[PDB]
This record gives structure tokens, C-alpha cells and sequence, in this order.
RNA sequence: ACCAUCGAAAGGGAAUCCUUCCGGAACCUGGAUAUGGAUUCUUCACACUGAAUGUGGAGAAAAUCCACAGGAAGGAAUAGUUUUCAUGCCAGGUCGUA
RNA sequence: UGAACGCACAUUGCGCCCCUUGGUAUUCCAGGGGGCAUGCCUGUUUGAGCGUCAUUU
């Protein structure tokens, strides 16, 4: 018969792209984004980054209205928050101000972030490819965020950020720096590995 | 006020004991015109001056001070339904209560407190069926009444 | 002082009162611990209670204000700590 | 101010529509339901087992009468939540039908 | 034909079968919940859980050792090199005020509620023994105790695991009349059924010799500590209370957040040997838990 | 499971005669309902319940009507269930008409 | 009627939704009023997809 009618076209194309993702031989610059932080390092990174979440619109408005109401009747330290926005973070990286840069691995126009690991390594800025662009937006109060960064940290968490940077250097940089520059995606299916690898 | 029930227990002060439920008895006493001095209300962190009655539920009483009238709860339950302050002799601590009948009577009209076939041929089919249903219903009612009467007689045998 | 009839049964106590020329009969269970069966669906009883609570709120306001009483009645916190009933 | 005003006021409006069917209250309790009924109302063990084996929707009476010699001896009713639940289920799941219940005596059907 | 108009409600269709199906479904849900609950003890244990348990239990053990040494020093009247020799009681009441008062020798009535203790803490031997003799191991469970000069040092050992205070007469009455349990024999053989106090016949059978013939006599012997206080206190068995917030939906999750946020201000524990026994308003808490 | 709709005043098609008005007389379709009888000891007969599902006849490509297998569900004590049995009530618009 | 908009149209044919009124009227009939085209944009609400993820105190 014609059983294809059990999938709409968008579902079928959506799964065909998934198959093509693992069957095609992807170049190293696009292949490196499959190597991300593991469970423990990613869980520890988001514990530090969730303590410097920027104020939402409502909280900032309330804080400003309290000051306004105080003034209407009759010396603060610099704030701390996670830096986001692609242009802002890229400008921070090339000025050597970012202490740690998280790069999402699922940016749909992937060319928006392909240069970012190379720029971070060239400029001597610690970086980590983190699985999930929607998870970087939670600590930014946006639906998605391509990147996130930490420029300044409170003196209580200075040791934690250094330890996290060392952990990422040992687990992510020094571990993948040889396989990062190899073509990926040459996964063979069973019906194909049975007839090529065996024969 | 407009009813005798609202005037009962007017010049009465009841001493509600611990055994009797205060929730369902203070409401009944107050709704008639009485006053309640609950015994269960002196357990937190009076001395019974004007009390004229006492509702008890123990098998045996202890004090029995003169002047007061000692009653079982059913007296109140029977003083409201009649509305005429029935005698308290039958409601005393330690004896058997009267059978406390329902204010709305019995389902089949049985009173507990008490001492054609040739013409049917011409009936139609549906009329005959209706008549037989009615006779069956009446017979079942009378049989249910007679069973209760027989059980009462057997109980009164011993 | 509107109570007209009372009947103590094995299920609870039936009270019949005279509210505005109508006979109102309600059942109050005995104050004993309850055994809740898992069979019943409280999802329906909660909606029924939600409707009935508002019905009583309005009816009680009307009844209190027709008789000149103040509504809602003031709760005596000192007498509520001993018995906590109608008194 | 939630529910703190007069809803009905002085209105005497009626809802007497042809398809307004009101639930016919609930039958009043009888003598056998009392906490201290006359002795003849108690069920025999055979009748008790007959009631016990009957289906819950086929029982003519939803309880077994009991006699208590004192008010303090009365136990808390067990099937108290279930009765209210069944009443509320009937209040919106049971079809309501108008009917003209007969009230004649049988002897009037006999031909003259 | 001499009829009388009325409204008739037709019988509901298939009510008994639905009742049986619902009973079976409830039983099946309970059984599968038990299955999944005891099937989750074989899951992988991460290192951080073990380290946290060890650290927190080590801290709690030192707390208990300090409290026990201080109470031993006070008991022997060796109060020379101790921090403080006074039995303090802190009363917290809700805009939240604190009363720091010296405890008398006068006996009092307390209702101790078993709450969940500090996180990542295994209960040490001393605290578990005290809670076991109090029949307080199940959380969300309360017991009536008579506070005296010797009970006081016990309350300083099990302080993080319980919440204490003096109940009123209305609280006692409502608690006994809504949650009353007894270990009573079943039909012929099965003893350990835990049933509710529905009738005074069982109370008269069990406690009738002491003169207790009804539940309201248990209420009297508990509200006022009488000669038969212990007999009825160990007859009622610990009360099964209701947890404040029960659920994990978004509304219930934020209720839990708000409830925990207020717990940092009501049940405070100083982790010190001379910590006062914290007493709270039990009437309001039982209003929440009843 | 499978595609809107259009396409016939000579094809298929519910019903009027002595074809529309008048007099008399008669049919068709749709609907709500009441009465009698049947459903025979109390529960679908020797009128005479019948869901999903699957077929046959008439039309004869389709509209339209009927029937058959099937066994879901329902039916009793002051009107049990059905009403392909009989009688009783109401209505029938638009365009053409010499 | 016409770009012409409920569907058709060589017919002055056939429908659906909401409110309201009148005749024996809860069911039937009729009258009155207001709506029902397509492409696209912004927003609201309701969804589909083993598409990518996170998910032990």
C-alpha cells in the first residue's frame, strides 16, 4: 500500500535530517561540537553559573522603584552577572576579559559559533561546549542563548571558578584536543557494516 | 417564642457530664431556652451553683447530691419531639430506656406502641396485571407488618 | 430557637428546624475518627462542597441580616480554645 | 467582601418551567434506624446473612438495625462518606423522569 | 385515575461493577507504588551522597556528644567548668517574637510531632533510641508526653528531629476525636490490625478496670495528667498527622518552597550544648495538620 | 478509511382522480404523541427488542428504500421493556404554468 | 449584481452557526436580526514531532 501517510512531511524530513547527521562525514570544525562536557562537569558548571543569573525585568523594575520611592520622600558595589549575547561575548573574548565561556552545541545556523572554540583557544580564554542552547537561556532569562560567559565573580566564588576552569581544562580541553581535529560522522549501519567491514 | 419547643427548659440549668457528647446536647438545650455547664469544659489551665438537672451516662453514679434531677440524654431527645416535658421517672441513671421512636413514624405504618375472583374475569389484561401488582404490594406490606408483630410477641414471651 | 424535631440514629443525629416557614432536616455524624475508603472519588465531592459552601455563605448572610445580627459573627478566641463549638 | 451582600433581596421569582425537574428530597429516617429501637426491629441471623449476600444496589435497606442500651455505646457510622458520595453521584448522573404515581385502591379496578 | 405528580430519579447503570473496578484499581495502585518504592534501593550511589552523609552525621554526632556531656555534668552537680547551668526554653510565636525563659521543675503536657530531620544525616544511636522509646520513627506523627526535670535533657538530643510545644484542650479533643488509633484483635486470629476508635465498647473492654469507659475519659486523663495517664497514653498509640504540603505539581511545588522558606525562621537549632529547647504554638500547627 | 463541486425540464425518481381554481373523493413524506391489543406467570409469541461489524434485493452510475448474519445492551409489584399491529393529531416553502 | 466574499448558478437553486419573536408547543412550523471566501503580517489560545536536551539530597 502507501503507509507513508503515518508520518507527516515535517516529521519525515525532521528524522531524515537526523539520519543524515550521523551518516555524513562531517568536517572537523563542525565535528568538534559533538564533544561536550560530561554529566558531573556540566552539573557543577551550572551551579556556579546559576548564582550569577541576571535580574529579570520585574525584579529590576521593583529595585529601581524602591530607590525612586526613597528619593521622592527624602555608594554601591559593581554588580555581577553572566554575560551573554554573541557580539558582546565575542568582544569580551578578544579583549581577554572572559574567565569562562560556555558555547551551545545546537545553534541552527552552526556557522554562528564555529569560530568560537578557535577564537577562545587562540586568545587564551577557557571555553567549554555545553549541551543545550535552551539551558543557557534559563540562566539568562531568555528562551535560548547561543553563548554565556563569566567576566567578574564575587570574591566568595573566586576559588570555585578557578577550580571549575581547571576541571574543564583536564576533562574537556586536554582530553579531546587530539580527536577534535578529526573528521567525524563515519558511523556505519548494520546493513552496511555487515557487507563492508565483514567482506 | 412562637412554638412551645422554643420555651422548654427555660428555667433550667443543666450540668452536662463528660460521658454525654456536649456537641449534640448543648445545641439542643440552648435551642430550647436552657443553660449548659459542661463538665468537659474544666480541663484547661462556677462550682455548680444554679444547676437543676444533670445528664449522666455512667452505669452507676457516685455523688447523688440532693435537689438535682438526674436524667439520661434520651429525656431531652424525648422532651423535644413531644414538646411537653415528659416525666423523668422513666429516664433515670441505671435503668432501661424507652424505645425512642422516630418523629416521622414507620415506613410501612406499623405501630410499635400498640396493645372478587369471578369479577376479575371481566377485567382486561393490562387492568388485571395492574390489579395483581397492587394486591401483591399490599400483601407484602401486610406481611412485613405481621412479621414485626410476631417478632414482638416472641420477644414479649420471655 | 428554631429546632423543632430531633432523632438520634445509628448513622448520626437528625435535626429538623423551621427556617422561614420551611422544614430543614440535616444529619450530623458522631464525632469519631473516620475510615476513608479509597473507593470514593473526592474529586466530585470537592466540587459539590465548593458549590454548597458559597450557597451557605449567601444564605447565612441573608439570615443573619434579616434578624438584625452582625455577620460574619465574631469568633471568641478565648472560648474557642476549650471546646470550639457553636458557643 | 466575598459573598457579603444580599443575593435574592426581596425578589419572589419562580423557576416553574416545564423541564425543571427538582430532586424529590430524601425519605425521612424511620424507627428501625434509631440507636435504641424497639426489640422487634432487629434482624435475625438468617435475615442478616440474606442482607449481607445481597448486592449493594439490590438491598432494600442500606444498613442493619442495631439496638444500644446507652448513648455512649453507639459507634461511629462506617458507611457515612459513601452515602454522601452516592447521593451526590445520583444528583447529577441519575436521569430524572416526571411520573404520575397512582394512588387508587385496588377494588376500584374491579368491574361493577 | 387519582394520580399524584412527582419527580423520580432512575437508578444509575452499572454502579456496583464500577465500585468493584475502583476498589481493584486502588489496590493495584497501592501495590505497584510499593513495588516501585522498594525497587529503588538498588540504584547507583554517587560519591557526593556518601561524603555528605558522612560529614553531616559526623557533625550531628559531635553535637549529641557535647549535649550529653553537658547534661552529665549538670546532673552530677559538677557545674564548675560548664558553659551554662540553666535549663532554658525558647518560645517562638508569630513579626515573630522569641521568649527566653528558665524552665521550672513543674510537670507540663507536650505534644511532640515527628518532622523530617536534617538532610544527609543518618540518625545516631542516642537520638534513634530516644525516638524509638517515644514511638516516633514514622514522620508526620505525634505523641503526648509529660515534661519533667528528667525528660528535659532528652528533648535537647532529639531537637532537630522533632517540634515541641504545649497543646490546648481544643487541640487535644480534636486530635483524639479525628485521629484515634488502637491495636485491636481482628476476627479471631489477626491481632496487629490498627483500627480507629469508633465505639466506647472497646475502650470499656480494655481500659474499663481503671475506670475509663469512653473516649471522653481518655481525653480527661490526658488533658489533666491523672493516675491513669500512662495506661491511656500507651493505649492511643502515635497519631497519624497530615503533612503540610502533599504533591509535586507546580502549585504544590511552590507551596513547598514557601513552606520551607518559613521553616528557616520557626525551627532554629543552634548546634550548641547550651541550646534552649524550642517551644512553638502547637494549636496553629495542628490547625495546619488537621 | 478517502476526497469538494458542476454536469439530464427525453436517464433513476414518494404521492390525485372524476391533473393547479370549485365540489366530491384519495394518496405520499416528516414529526410529537394518546388509546386498544400483543409481549400468556410475571421478562423479546406460535404484533412478536436487536449495537458495533459484514452481506443481499429493488433502483438496474449514483441518490433512495428494504432485508439478512451478528449477539452489544435493556426490561417488573399503586401503570416493567418494544409498539415493522390498529386507531387518533399537525404540516407541506421557491421557480414554470396564457 | 458586479474585484464580489457560505456553496453553486444558463437554476434568481442548496446549506451551516448564533440571538430573538409568533402559532396547541421542551420536540413541530414560520418570521426577524447577525454571521460563515482566499493569500499574507503581528499577536492570543489550543496542539504535533523517540528533532535537541536536562532529569538520584
Amino acid at each position: 500500500l502507501s503507509r507513508y501517510v503515518k508520518w507527516p512531511e515535517y516529521v519525515r524530513v525532521q528524522r531524515q535530517k537526523k539520519i543524515l547527521s550521523i551518516r555524513l562525514k562531517v568536517p572537523p570544525t563542525i565535528a568538534q561540537f559533538q564533544y561536550t562536557l560530561d554529566r558531573n562537569t556540566a552539573a557543577e558548571t551550572f551551579k556556579l553559573f546559576n548564582k550569577y543569573r541576571p535580574e529579570t525585568a520585574a525584579e529590576k523594575k521593583e529595585r529601581l522603584t524602591k530607590e525612586a520611592a526613597a528619593v521622592a520622600e527624602g555608594a554601591s558595589p559593581k554588580p555581577y552577572a553572566v554575560k551573554y549575547g554573541l557580539n558582546h561575548v565575542v568582544a569580551l573574548i578578544e579583549n581577554k576579559k572572559a574567565k569562562l565561556v560556555l558555547i551551545a552545541n545546537d545553534v541552527d545556523p552552526i556557522e554562528l559559533v564555529v569560530f568560537l572554540p578557535a577564537l577562545c583557544k587562540k586568545m587564551g580564554v577557557p571555553y567549554a561546549i555545553v549541551k543545550g542552547k535552551a539551558r543557557l537561556g534559563t540562566l539568562v532569562n531568555q528562551k535560548t542563548s547561543a553563548v554565556a560567559a563569566l567576566t567578574e565573580v564575587r570574591a566568595e566564588d573566586e576559588a570555585a571558578l578557578a577550580k571549575l576552569v581547571s576541571t574543564i581544562d583536564a576533562n574537556f580541553a586536554d582530553k579531546y584536543d587530539e580527536v577534535k581535529k578529526h573528521w567525524g560522522g563515519g558511523i556505519l549501519g548494520n546493513k552496511a557494516q555487515a557487507k563492508m567491514d565483514k567482506r | 417564642y412562637d412554638s412551645p419547643v422554643a420555651s422548654l427548659f427555660s428555667a433550667f440549668v443543666f450540668y452536662v457530664s463528660r460521658e454525654v457528647p456536649i456537641d449534640i446536647l448543648e445545641f439542643l438545650i440552648l435551642s430550647c431556652g436552657g443553660n449548659v455547664i459542661s463538665e468537659a469544659a474544666m480541663d484547661q489551665i462556677i462550682d455548680m451553683s444554679k444547676v437543676t438537672h444533670q445528664i449522666v451516662d455512667r452505669p452507676v453514679l457516685k455523688n447523688k447530691v440532693a435537689g438535682r434531677t438526674y436524667i439520661q440524654p434520651q429525656w431531652i431527645f424525648d422532651c423535644i419531639n413531644k414538646g411537653e416535658l415528659v416525666p423523668a421517672n422513666k429516664y433515670l441513671p441505671g435503668e432501661a430506656l424507652p424505645p425512642h421512636l422516630s418523629p416521622w413514624g414507620d415506613a410501612i405504618g406499623y405501630d410499635p406502641t400498640a396493645p372478587k375472583k369471578l369479577k376479575m374475569i371481566m377485567m382486561s389484561n393490562k387492568q388485571k396485571k395492574l390489579y395483581k401488582k397492587m394486591k401483591y404490594s399490599n400483601a407484602k406490606k401486610e406481611e412485613q407488618a405481621e412479621n414485626l408483630k410476631k417478632k414482638k410477641k416472641q420477644i414479649a414471651k420471655q | 430557637r428554631l429546632v423543632r424535631k430531633v432523632f438520634v440514629s445509628i448513622k448520626g443525629v437528625y435535626y429538623q428546624a423551621n427556617i422561614k416557614g420551611e422544614e430543614v432536616r440535616w444529619l450530623v455524624p458522631f464525632k469519631f475518627p473516620e475510615n476513608i475508603p479509597s473507593d470514593v472519588d473526592f474529586r466530585i465531592m470537592l466540587t459539590f462542597l465548593e458549590f454548597y459552601s458559597t450557597l451557605l455563605h449567601f444564605v447565612l448572610y441573608k439570615l443573619y441580616t434579616d434578624s438584625g445580627l452582625i455577620y460574619p459573627p465574631k469568633l471568641d478566641l478565648k472560648k474557642d480554645k476549650i471546646i470550639s463549638g457553636l458557643s | 467582601e466575598n459573598y457579603q451582600y444580599d443575593l435574592w433581596g426581596d425578589s419572589t421569582e419562580t423557576n416553574d418551567h416545564v423541564m425543571h425537574l427538582r430532586a424529590p428530597k430524601l425519605p425521612p429516617p424511620t424507627n428501625e434506624e434509631s440507636y435504641n429501637p424497639p426489640e422487634e426491629y432487629l434482624l435475625s441471623p438468617e435475615e442478616k446473612e440474606a442482607w449481607e449476600n445481597t448486592e449493594y444496589s439490590e438491598r432494600e435497606r442500606n444498613f442493619i438495625p442495631q439496638k444500644y442500651s446507652a448513648l455512649r455505646k453507639v459507634p461511629g457510622y462506617g458507611e457515612s462518606i459513601r452515602e454522601r458520595f452516592e447521593r451526590s453521584l445520583d444528583l447529577y448522573l441519575a436521569p430524572r423522569v416526571r411520573k404520575n404515581k397512582l394512588n387508587i385502591d385496588p377494588n376500584s379496578l374491579i368491574p361493577e | 385515575l387519582n394520580s399524584n405528580p412527582e419527580i423520580l430519579l432512575r437508578k444509575r447503570r452499572n454502579a456496583d461493577r464500577t465500585r468493584i473496578e475502583r476498589q481493584e484499581l486502588a489496590k493495584k495502585k497501592r501495590e505497584e507504588q510499593i513495588k516501585k518504592k522498594r525497587s529503588n534501593k538498588n540504584k547507583f550511589v554517587r560519591a557526593e551522597s556518601i561524603v555528605a552523609k558522612t560529614l553531616a552525621t559526623s557533625r550531628e554526632k559531635e553535637r549529641i556528644k557535647r549535649v550529653s556531656i553537658l547534661e552529665d555534668k549538670k546532673a552530677k552537680n559538677e557545674t564548675q567548668h560548664i558553659a551554662s547551668g540553666k535549663d532554658f526554653i525558647l518560645k517562638i510565636t508569630e513579626g515573630l517574637i522569641r521568649e527566653k525563659t528558665t524552665y521550672d521543675g513543674k510537670p507540663a503536657l507536650l505534644f511532640i510531632v515527628r518532622v523530617r530531620g536534617p538532610l544527609a544525616v543518618n540518625i545516631p544511636n542516642k537520638a534513634f533510641k530516644i525516638l524509638s522509646l517515644l514511638r516516633l520513627v514514622e514522620t508526620n506523627t505525634g505523641v503526648f508526653v509529660k515534661l519533667t526535670k528528667n525528660v528535659y535533657p532528652l528533648l535537647k538530643v532529639i531537637a532537630p528531629y522533632v517540634v515541641i510545644g504545649k497543646p490546648s484542650l481544643s487541640s487535644i479533643r480534636s486530635l483524639i476525636q479525628k485521629r484515634g488509633r488502637i491495636i485491636y484483635k481482628g476476627e479471631n486470629e489477626a491481632e496487629p490490625h490498627e483500627i480507629v476508635l469508633n465505639d466506647n465498647n472497646i475502650v470499656e473492654e480494655q481500659l474499663g478496670d481503671h475506670g475509663i469507659i469512653c473516649v471522653e475519659d481518655i481525653i480527661h486523663e490526658i488533658a489533666t495528667m491523672g493516675e491513669s495517664f500512662s495506661v491511656c497514653n500507651f493505649f492511643l498509640q502515635p497519631f497519624k498527622l497530615n503533612r503540610e504540603v502533599s504533591g509535586f505539581g507546580s502549585l504544590n511545588r511552590l507551596r513547598k518552597i514557601k513552606q520551607r522558606e518559613a521553616e528557616s525562621r520557626t525551627r532554629q537549632f543552634s548546634n550548641a550544648a547550651t541550646a534552649p529547647v524550642i517551644e512553638v504554638d502547637i494549636d496553629s500547627l495542628l490547625a495546619k495538620l488537621n
